[PDB]
RNA sequence: ACUUACCAACCCGAUGCAAACUGCGAAUACCGGAGAAUGUUAUCACGGGAGACACACGGCGGGUGCUAACGUCCGUCGUGA
RNA sequence: UCUCCUCCUAAAGAGUAACGGAGGAGCACGAAGGUUGGCUAAUCCUGGUCGGACAUCAGGAGGUUAGUGCAAUGGCAUAAGCCAGCUUGACUGCGAGCGUGACGGCGCGAGCAGGUGCGAAAGCAGGUCAUAGUGAUCCGGUGGUUCUGAAUGGAAGGGCCA
RNA sequence: UGCCUGGCGGCCGUAGCGCGGUGGUCCCACCUGACCCCAUGCCGAACUCAGAAGUGAAACGCCGUAGCGCCGAUGGUAGUGUGGGGUCUCCCCAUGCGAGAGUAGGGAACUGCCAGGCA
RNA sequence: CCCUGA
RNA sequence: CGGCACGUAGCGCAGCGGUAGCGCACCGUCAUGGGGUGUCGGGGGUCGGAGGUUCAAAUCCUCUCGUGCCGACCA
């Protein structure tokens, strides 16, 4: 007796780093994830493995925006 | 549709223009007018408006569709926009070819002051 | 002997019974066999019972068979040691809750539906009962 | 694989190189682009040479 | 219309046998000598039985 | 323009009194002509393709796009994104020349003509027929054909049903039968 | 052109099932902030010294096995160690 | 079977095991990268020369059921999908801050200096929709740099950069 | 200040479809010509230019109507944290949270800035 | 190379 | 029970992303008064069954049914 499977990856940690309402400095990760399950609102920015980063200081905020009913996040600035 | 195209093509430059906190020159063409708007970056404030429907353009214009027409109206958005001080602008041209007329809105405004 | 035509995967988790089961009124036919209590029916099982009451019944009427054996069951042979890869699927089972109605039936009186479903509850492995449908 | 290596070498003469990958079988002519040699601080032309 | 990739395509005449001149842009270049045209064709004009044979052949 | 100006003086006249229409723009148009040839054998010899495209070329006064294939087919052996085809579009003073032509020259010229069929409208109102031999249209010298070929014509229209569709081109006197 | 010992795709109405289905969706858990009380700083950093890296059973959630084993492998809690 | 990627198990943050259930990789591409401009799918029905169940054409229905260089998942209409013009940012030195590992290491990154490409401009560009496509150290090979050079001047050799 | 129209937004189906009607002074759209500025891997179809004879046919906007899409209670149910219990594959009790689907119903969007025409 | 029995 | 090798015309065998071929056999005509040999010339195959990827499967992949080969050892 053998299987044929038995393979496995290394899981790539993904997830929301910083939750809402936190308070940030400039380049944080956000958010990693694979494409664009959440979008990059005011002061957040798309990194090639479509990460999200702080591109200013101040507070995490969640949101729903468009007429896709798409998740963003922004920073709000303190 | 035509409308609905046009929108599909000016919707990426009015989204970027959004997300860089822009004040927008937005050109509007017709076939018989043609129409200028500086709006702030909020979006949903008109700063200044010109257009070849208003009678004080309209008496000195001859015909109202053309590359002339597109010259005046740029001229005066350009001149009500210094006369209010905004002096920074970036050009909206809502899906219409940069050619013709909006080049020539464009270039009178440019000529008269805006900077862009 | 009920079995699906074909399946995305071969091989499917035991997983858990709990809960009481939905489609529980009798829908399509005035009478039916429902199970209160739990547990797996074999389609082996199905077809015994199915079998006892079309015979009872001497084919008129018509009879309803409202669940289906879907979900694949394993084994290992003898002289086997514990551990070298899930075993090869033997028979498929349907997962029965409380008040979940087996079988069902229309066209006949009501005593000779007593009898068939009768004789089809003494060839099923889980107890059951007579129910009759209702308006609302 | 079947992609080997290459580099891009200075027409600056400045001795500076990058170097890259090239299908030789599909793609047989030289590879020439202008990129930037820090030796010089320019941009010059890069043109083809063996490893 | 794309220049200088077009071919030449000017007016000839087209002459019918009932009589018609017409003249139209074409690309064969010279004139045309038509046989059959819209104004002639029995078509377009408008042009277009066993015990009868039986009696015909065998009157009495 | 001989039949155009034929449409706007009379055409649109006729189909307002026979339709009872309110809008001399609710009266239908001739919108275009696309003429198509499929080429099929332009996978054995690429240079035929060339030929009825100079065919074409030669019959429409229009240099044709070559049509290539929208996705691959396993029984005629060909590959997307090769070339299959060439097709013509003629809109307006293009199309009313070669409309004429059509109807006053290269349709009495069919072998063995009795008719058009009127049931070959698409149910919309667009008109398609096929010309067997390119051979009608006198662009087309006769001892200097390579192969016979053929192509098809479809009279795309602003109508829309049959009933429209089909009175247009009988205003037009198309010749049905 | 007809008949079905017959077999049936799409759609429509009614009924179920899914670890590798989801237009819905909790309880908990986790992350951040504010506030009171309580706790021998219970927290973090740096340095000296280790041991340990053979675990067991019980409850809950599962894979595997036969929802077999005082079986086996995981998560979390408790006790023995 | 041994390294790497995708889903489930995995108990709604992360991580999580078995000779548990299923599949892939050991590349490709100077355009399949950059930017500017433009465009929207699968399938079916109707009509049409050869032409047929299926080629190319026209119209409708449909609405992403398509597509993505290659698995699966997560994405995608502002397209990340498709067509064209000009091109080399597939740059050099750095990098606030952050994620992820016991460590070795790995990943994201606004912004600064020099030089460039596309754009009328705002801008975008430090490879590709993302996640696989790999190999420490030693010992050596080639190009540049006197940084060193066993009395001194060189050189050999060593160092540093590629 | 009222009505109609155009542009840019807020919110993202109570806001979208379907069906019926209606509008052209202005505005908008179709439209009329194209050797030109510019364009088609063919075509002034589209993009573009110069215009204003016609029509609101299509489109668009507005109005009305539930055939749908959509929103949606209260009550019950399923689940479940903590403590306890049973006949322990599964449930039950005390307590805290409490759906999904369905039902009554709601429902033919609301709103901001600028400009134009009429009153 | 072969030639069914009388 | 584990692998691993093949199923292709009536028979025996090659072919293992596009064509399906060879020898014997069968058939038609010659040669002989007749048969065999021999000479001229035809035709024959769901590629074991069935389904997944793909422009397309005898071929790549998987399940399944036969046959054959090699191991089912230490206690
Ligand atoms: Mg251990
Ligand atoms: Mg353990
Ligand atoms: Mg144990
Ligand atoms: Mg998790
Ligand atoms: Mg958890
Ligand atoms: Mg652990
Ligand atoms: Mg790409
Ligand atoms: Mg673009
Ligand atoms: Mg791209
Ligand atoms: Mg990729
Ligand atoms: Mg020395
Ligand atoms: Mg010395
Ligand atoms: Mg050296
Ligand atoms: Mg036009
Ligand atoms: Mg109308
Ligand atoms: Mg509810
Ligand atoms: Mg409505
Ligand atoms: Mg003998
Ligand atoms: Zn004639």
């Amino acid at each position: 007796g053998s299987t044929r499977n038995g393979r496995d990856s290394e899981a790539k940690r993904l997830g929301v780093k910083r939750f809402g309402g936190e308070s940030v400095l400039a380049g944080s990760i956000i958010v990693r994830q694979r494409g664009t399950k959440f979008h990059a609102g005011a002061n957040v920015g798309c990194g090639r493995d479509h990460t999200l980063f702080a591109k200013a200081d101040g507070k995490v905020k969640f949101e729903v925006k468009g007429p896709k009913n798409r998740k963003f996040i922004s920073i709000e600035a303190e | 549709d035509k409308k609905s195209a046009r929108i599909r093509r000016a919707t990426r430059a009015r989204r970027k223009l959004q997300e860089l906190g822009a004040t927008r020159l937005v050109v509007h063409r017709t076939p018989r007018h043609i129409y200028a708007q500086v709006i702030a970056p909020n979006g949903s404030e008109v700063l200044v408006a010109a257009s070849t429907v208003e009678k004080a353009i309209a008496e000195q214009l001859k015909y109202t569709g053309n590359k002339d027409a597109a010259a005046a109206v740029g001229k005066a958005v350009a001149e009500r926009a210094l006369e209010k001080g905004i002096k920074d602008v970036s050009f909206d041209r809502s899906g219409f070819q940069y050619h013709g007329r909006v080049q020539a809105l464009a270039d009178a405004a440019r000529e008269a002051g805006l900077q862009f | 002997m009920l079995q699906p035509k074909r399946t995305k995967f071969r091989k499917m988790h035991k997983g858990r019974n709990r809960g009481l089961a939905q489609g529980t009124d009798v829908s399509f036919g005035s009478f039916g066999l429902k199970a209160v209590g739990r547990g797996r029916l074999t389609a082996r099982q199905i077809e015994a019972a199915r079998r006892a009451m079309t015979r009872a019944v001497k084919r008129q009427g018509k009879i309803w068979i409202r669940v289906f054996p879907d979900k694949p069951i394993t084994e290992k042979p003898l002289a086997v040691r514990m551990g070298k890869g899930k075993g090869n699927v033997e028979y498929w089972v349907a997962l029965i809750q409380p008040g979940k109605v087996l079988y069902e039936m229309d066209g006949v009186p009501e005593e000779l539906a007593r009898e068939a479903f009768k004789l089809a509850a003494a060839k099923l492995p889980i107890k059951t009962t007579f129910v009759t449908k209702t308006v609302m | 694989g079947i992609r080997e290596k290459i580099k891009l070498v200075s027409s600056a003469g400045t001795g500076h190189f990058y170097t890259t990958t090239k299908n030789k079988r599909t793609k047989p002519e030289k590879l020439e682009l202008k990129k930037f040699d820090p030796v010089v601080r320019q941009h010059v032309i890069y043109k083809e040479a063996k490893i | 219309m794309k220049k200088d990739i077009h071919p030449k395509y000017e007016e000839i005449t087209a002459s019918c046998s009932c009589g018609n001149v017409m003249k139209i842009r074409s690309t064969v270049g010279h004139d045309l000598n038509l046989d059959v045209c819209s104004k002639c064709h029995p078509f377009f004009t408008g042009k277009q039985g066993r015990v009868d044979r039986f009696n015909k052949r065998f009157n009495i | 323009a001989k039949l155009h100006d034929y449409y706007k003086d009379e055409v649109v006249k006729k189909l307002m009194t026979e339709f009872n229409y309110n809008s001399v723009m609710q009266v239908p148009r001739v919108e275009k002509i696309t003429l198509n040839m499929g080429v099929g054998e332009a996978i054995a010899d690429k240079k035929l393709l060339d030929n009825a495209a100079a065919d074409l070329a030669a019959i429409s006064g229009q240099k044709p796009l070559i049509t290539k294939a929208r996705k691959s087919v396993a029984g005629f052996k060909i590959r997307q994104g090769y070339p299959i085809g060439c097709k013509v579009t003629l809109r307006g003073e293009r199309m009313w020349e070669f409309f004429e032509r059509l109807i006053t020259i290269a349709v009495p010229r069919i072998r063995d003509f009795r008719g058009l069929s009127a049931k070959s409208f698409d149910g919309r109102g667009n008109y398609s027929m096929g010309v067997r031999e390119q051979i009608i249209f006198p662009e087309i010298d006769y001892d200097k054909v390579d192969r016979v070929r053929g192509l098809d014509i479809t009279i795309t229209t602003t109508a829309k049903s049959d009933e429209e569709g089909r009175a247009l081109l009988a205003a037009f006197d198309f010749p049905f039968r």
